[PDB]
RNA sequence: GCGCUGCUGCAGUUGAAACGCCCGUAGUUGGCCCCCCGCCGCCACGAGGAAACGGGAGCGCUCCAGGCAGGCCCGUUGGAC
């Protein structure tokens, strides 16, 4: 029974969707606390070193971050272990590359290059409405951001559009049947579909049923259902519109690419 | 609520020289002859069955064209227990489907009592039930076997057939 | 004879297939019901009542005439005994054996038979206590069996 | 007039209690502010009760009763949360507590057969409920009330005495 | 005491068929017996049969044709997962080409071939070939 | 190996092994019958939940034990399940 909090992370005990190599080393980076937690995030160095290949070692990534060449929602971050999460903005001005962090059909993080018209905001999921000091209403989001004095019409599990420049709401999407959603956890991560039923069980989890555009149907709990607009997506999405292929189709694709 | 009803009512008014009948049902038969079923409400069945044969023969002779049969009207329920949400409600056995069909079969040929029953399961043909009747009656009822089978098939989908033993 | 023996006899009665009354039957359900009243008033067990009806009045099955069994009719008339007849006869036999034994304390076969009868009594009494045919307080004690036998009769 | 009779009955229970000098302390409902009993009019509520939710209804005995129990789920200060279970009563000898019998099945893969097993669960029984041995009860989970008690009775379904003890998984 | 009626019926059937008889009488009829016999008839093993009503555990008469080779039951009705049937087929049947295994499912009494077709499981009743 | 620990799958007249007999609680096992309601078991599917190991798609570390790579015009190359 450890006397205090943990600071290390063994490579084998790291999350699977990070795709770390077994023999790369004994250790893995331990993300620091921030907007996203350990199991729904990814350290900055992994993106800067094992994905874009701009750096070959820890020291290069540290130097780059100190030089303040990377922006995360308009605020330069110098922490090599800063956690990056879903619906983030990842812009590198010195190479005119701007990406949005999303989930692929396989259930992994991806960078979707975006335009300037939609790179000044982000979508947030509201999880809690509480009264703070002096009875002032508040709200919290999945990225650990608190807003004061919100519109009464906003309820839990809704989606919020906040401008990055200032940090103010402009519009919100209600949680209802017939609204396009994206799955952010479980066996169905990265899929896109439309809500068709909402079944609530007293004292336990609420289940959400959605249908894929092709006609497929799948189930998931409400804790990882993310509205990304009405009917049509508000933001850009990867090339494939959240359609998971079968093993046979994936094998055909692999053989074609070989 | 039809035409045969007035004729049967007229006959009933002639016969005596306090009863009432629920309805009338007419079943077709392979031959031009047809069959008519008179629905006697359950409590008065035993009242009608004292002189069933005489009533049937007088009705047949007064009006021809089809034979007359008397059967009671019994309801059927479809749940052994009924869950009201609090207590429990149990279906009496008399309202079961199996009992009702047997009672119907007994009533169709009330004067003669069934001596046996057997259901055959041929290799390919649909199973059929054959009943066994006393040897004494024989030809006394041999002219109503086809109509009896037709009516039993009509009221209940179970097909049947007749023999003597 | 199987529960407390080794015999394998098969003596029983086979009732007819038809449930209808005899053609020569000239009795209604009321007339028979009054006959049970007189027999019951005189203090007769249902089995003997059925014997008498079958022999004297030529009624093979009461059910085929009245549509109900004898004890059901008695209960409808509020004349059925509190203690079922079979258990009462068992207790009578046990009391007789106990009297004969207390007369003489060297017969061991009588003790054997007493053991068997008491076991049967306990089994039947338990079965009747379940199904709510007897008071929950009902209990059989050998010492005071004669007294209750006298009262419960 | 019906409310007036209730208030008088509740008021007497408070004043006859003060005449039970044998008791070491005066037992009261924490929510109600003593002093309302000095009001002649029925302009204030004298008894406190709540609804535990989950579709269960509050017994009339609790609403119209004259008993004090800080561990009761209806008139006390505890909350139901977690697992709801069922069982039969095994013993009712303590002051306000019972022992509940639960039955389940355990499968053995080697022999491809089952075993019958049982566990004992202790619970708190509020005075609003009357229970004998063999009845079926529904228990809800609460915070630790004692060394062995983490459940509270919520519903009682009477069973006839003299009935046969039978293996009844629930 | 009498417990498994189906076992008694099958033993009587095999005993009669051994000495080249033509008709057998089984005493306590039941629905399961009737479905078993229906399946046997459908696969062509025992021709036809009849049920005689006596108001007390009806009897039944069957006609044989000297094709049945062995019939039996599994007393403690174990559960068969939908993917655990081939082991039982190997253990019980002479070959994988002929022979039948009877299962009771939520969809009714059916041959193991049909259950494999629908990819479901259930409880085992018997077998014949 | 060993069906010489036997659930699948041993033996109990003579080789080792049926209590001298009966009653009997706990325990185990209990004929047939109502087509559709409630509950328990059961079957199927699904959600949720670490990897490594094991299975398994693809890749010529010269082969192999292995590892997650490589050439170019790369599924957004891939590391599926
Ligand atoms: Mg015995
Ligand atoms: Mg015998
Ligand atoms: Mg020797
Ligand atoms: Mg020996």
């Amino acid at each position: 029974m450890a006397r205090g909090v943990r600071k290390h992370l063994k490579r084998l005990n790291a999350p699977k969707h990070w795709l770390l190599d077994k023999m790369g080393g004994i250790w893995a980076p331990r993300p620091t606390n921030g907007p996203h937690g350990l199991r729904e995030c990814i350290p900055l160095i992994l993106i800067l070193r094992n994905r874009l290949h701009y750096a070959n070692t820890y020291a290069e990534t540290s130097m780059i971050l100190q030089d303040k060449n990377v922006l995360i929602d308009g605020k330069p971050r110098t922490d090599p272990t800063f956690p990056v999460g879903f619906m983030d903005v990842f812009e590198i001005p010195k190479v005119h590359k701007t990406f949005r962090v999303l989930y692929d059909v396989k259930g992994r993080f991806t960078l979707v290059p975006i335009q300037s018209n939609e790179a000044g905001f982000k979508l947030c999921r509201v999880q809690k409405i509480f009264l703070g000091d002096k009875g002032m209403p508040y709200l919290s989001t999945h990225d650990a951001r608190t807003i004061r004095f919100p519109h009464p019409d906003i309820k839990t599990n809704d989606t919020i559009k906040i401008n990055l420049k200032t940090g103010k709401i402009d519009e919100w999407y209600k949680f209802d049947i017939g609204k396009i959603v994206m799955v952010t956890g479980g066996r169905n991560c990265g899929r896109i579909g439309t809500i068709q039923a909402i079944d609530k069980h007293m004292g336990s989890y609420t289940m959400i049923r959605m249908k894929d555009t092709e006609g497929t149907e799948f189930l998931t709990r409400l804790c990882n259902v993310f509205v990304i607009g009405n009917d049509s997506p508000a933001v850009a999405i990867p090339t494939t519109k959240g359609i998971r292929p079968d093993i046979i189709k994936n094998r055909e694709l692999r053989l074609r690419s070989i | 609520l039809s035409e045969l009803e007035k004729q049967v009512a007229g006959t009933l008014l002639k016969l005596e020289d306090t009863l009432y009948i629920s309805s009338v049902k007419e079943i077709a038969v392979d031959g031009d002859k047809k069959a008519a079923v008179v629905y006697v409400p359950y409590p008065m069945l035993q009242s009608f069955q004292k002189n069933s044969e005489a009533l049937i023969l007088k009705l047949e002779k007064n009006h021809s064209g089809h034979r007359f049969i008397i059967v009671a009207n019994r309801t059927i329920m479809k749940n052994a227990y009924v869950f009201t949400g609090k207590k429990s409600i149990r279906r009496p056995r008399s309202r079961t489907m199996t009992s009702v069909y047997n009672c119907i079969l007994d009533d169709i040929c009330y004067p003669i009592h069934v001596i046996g029953k057997r259901t055959l399961y041929p290799a390919g043909s649909n199973p059929r039930l054959q009943v066994v009747l006393p040897k004494a009656v024989y030809n006394e009822v041999s002219e109503r076997t086809k109509t009896y089978s037709a009516v039993y098939k009509a009221l209940t989908e179970r097909d049947t057939e007749f023999i003597f033993m | 004879g199987r529960m407390h023996s080794k015999g394998k006899g098969i003596s029983r009665s086979a009732i007819p297939y038809t449930r209808a009354p005899a053609p020569w039957n000239k009795y209604t359900p009321e007339d028979v019901c009054e006959q049970i009243c007189k027999l019951a008033k005189k203090g007769t067990p249902p089995s003997r009542i059925g014997l008498i009806l079958r022999d004297q009045f030529a009624i093979g099955q009461v059910k085929n005439v009245t549509g109900s069994k004898i004890v059901r009719i008695l209960k409808a008339k509020g004349l059925a005994p509190e203690i079922p007849e079979d258990l009462y006869c068992m207790i009578k036999k046990a009391v007789a054996i106990r009297k004969h034994l207390e007369r003489s304390r060297r017969d061991k076969d009588s003790k054997f038979r007493l053991i068997l009868v008491e076991s049967r009594i306990h089994r039947l009494a338990r079965y009747y206590r379940q199904a709510r045919r007897l008071p929950p307080t009902f209990r059989y004690k050998s010492d005071q069996a004669a007294a209750l036998l006298a009262t419960y009769a | 007039r019906r409310a007036l009779e209730r208030a008088e009955t509740l008021r007497k229970a408070a004043y006859e209690m003060a005449e039970n000098q044998h008791e070491r302390a005066y037992h009261k409902q924490s929510q109600i502010f003593q002093g309302r009993f000095l009001r002649k009019d029925n302009a204030r509520c004298l008894r406190f009760y709540k609804s535990i939710g989950m579709g269960y209804h509050t017994p009339i005995t609790a609403i119209n009763g004259t008993y004090i129990d800080k561990k009761c789920p209806f008139t006390g200060n505890v909350s139901i949360r977690g697992r709801i279970l069922r069982g039969v009563v095994h013993s009712a000898k303590m002051q306000r507590s019972i022992i509940v019998r639960r039955d389940y099945l355990h499968f053995v893969q080697k022999y491809k057969r089952y075993e019958r097993r049982h566990k004992h669960v202790a619970a708190h029984l509020s005075p609003c409920f009357r229970v004998k041995e063999g009845d079926i009860v529904t228990i809800g989970e609460c915070r630790p009330l004692s060394k062995t008690i983490r459940f509270n009775v919520i519903k009682v379904e009477p069973v006839s005495e003299a009935a046969k003890k039978r293996f009844s998984p629930f | 005491v009498r417990i498994n009626v189906l076992r008694d019926a099958l033993k009587s059937i095999c005993n009669a068929q051994r000495i080249g008889k033509k008709q057998v009488i089984v005493r306590p009829s039941s629905k399961v017996i009737i479905e078993f016999l229906q399946l046997m008839q459908k696969n062509g093993y025992i021709s036809d049969f009849a049920v005689v009503d006596n108001h007390r555990s009806n009897r039944i008469v069957v006609n044989l044709i000297g094709r049945l080779n062995k019939a039996g039951v599994i007393s403690p009705r174990f559960d068969i997962p939908a993917n655990d049937i081939e082991k039982w087929v190997v253990n019980l049947l002479p070959s994988r080409l002929f022979g039948h295994i009877i299962l009771t499912t939520s969809q009714g009494i059916m041959d193991h071939i049909e259950a494999q077709h629908r990819q479901i499981g259930g409880k085992v009743i018997g077998y014949f070939y």
